[PDB]
């Protein structure tokens, strides 16, 4: 607990929040790239609705 | 304006053949029921699922564009009297009566 002391902080011009917005983004990518590409997934599809009597 | 008809006829022992016409035919499914003169309807057939229901033996039903098909068991002997057919509106409100045949 820090006494006497009244420093002015930021909230919408803080750099915590804009080095932890990148940090998740690189986070998301890299846990994807070794994983199953789908490329051969777009071709024709002939789709008709659900059953529903 | 559904349609319904009111007087066919079969033999005793042989499958037979039930229709009810109507455009709103989606939202609404299809009734019938049996009323014996003088006496009160009862299930002809009841939905205990969204997928179908010909499940008991006694009855089935098919489905056409506008057409209903009610099929009914082999044997037609014994079960006799009129069957009507009702069914419901788009907007789920009306329900619409339109007749329905006396078999012999
Ligand atoms: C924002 O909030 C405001 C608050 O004012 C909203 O304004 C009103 O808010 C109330 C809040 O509950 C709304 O809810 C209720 O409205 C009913 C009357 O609704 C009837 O009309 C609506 C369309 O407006 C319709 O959707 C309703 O459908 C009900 O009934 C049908 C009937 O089907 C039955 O018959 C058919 C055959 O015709 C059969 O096929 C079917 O099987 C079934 O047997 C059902 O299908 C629906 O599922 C549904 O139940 C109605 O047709 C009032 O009656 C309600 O309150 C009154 O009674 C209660 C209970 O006693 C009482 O406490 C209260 O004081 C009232 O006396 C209640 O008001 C309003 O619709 C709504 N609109 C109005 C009129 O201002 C505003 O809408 C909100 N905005 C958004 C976007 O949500
Ligand atoms: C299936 O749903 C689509 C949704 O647009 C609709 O256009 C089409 O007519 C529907 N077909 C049937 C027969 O339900």
């Amino acid at each position: 607990h820090l006494e006497n002391v009244t420093e002015e902080f930021n909230m919408w011009k803080n750099n915590m929040v804009e080095q932890m917005h990148t940090d998740i983004i690189s986070l998301w990518d890299q846990s994807l790239k070794p994983c199953v590409k789908l490329t051969p997934l777009c071709v024709t599809l002939q789709c008709t609705n659900v059953t529903n009597n | 304006e559904l349609t319904q008809p009111p007087s066919v006829s079969v033999s005793p022992g042989q499958t037979a053949r039930i229709t009810c016409s109507g455009a709103p035919l989606t939202s609404r499914f299809t009734y019938w029921y049996r009323q014996k003169p003088g006496q009160a309807p009862v299930l002809i057939i009841s939905r205990s699922s969204q997928r179908s229901s010909g499940w008991s033996g006694r009855f089935s039903a098919s489905w056409s564009g506008t057409t209903v098909t009610l099929t009914i068991r082999g044997v037609q002997a014994d079960d006799e009297a009129d069957y009507y057919c009702q069914s419901s509106d788009t907007s789920d409100s009306y329900k619409m009566f339109g007749g329905g045949t006396k078999l012999t």
